């Protein structure tokens, strides 16, 4: 197992940055568009394209 | 009568005088400016540590 140990880092400890993609992601482009749910119908003929 | 209208709107001419010079003062070329601002923004990445 010692012989798989860099493989491993580079495989995974690694690649959290690609887990780190989903967090802003979850964190701006879902939850800031709480607006778009409060305005007329008036103003979804922008913010949808927004 | 004919005497006492034409006094009479003689008397009224000067009236007119300011009259129209108070309609060119309503017709002054004025104003001034306006001013604004703006910005938008994106985020780019983010990682853990």
């Amino acid at each position: 197992p010692m012989l798989y140990k860099e493989r491993r880092e580079t495989l995974k400890m690694v690649g959290n940055r690609l887990g780190g993609l989903v967090r802003v992601a979850h964190a701006a482009q879902d939850r800031d568009l709480k607006r778009y749910f409060k305005a007329r119908r008036k103003d979804r003929r922008k913010v949808a394209e927004e | 009568v004919a005497n006492g209208h034409l006094e009479l709107i003689f008397g009224w001419l000067p009236l007119i005088g300011e009259l129209e010079g108070a309609i060119e003062y309503a017709e002054l070329p004025d104003l001034d400016f306006i001013r604004c601002h703006g910005l938008h923004t994106l985020v780019l990445q983010s990682t853990p540590w």
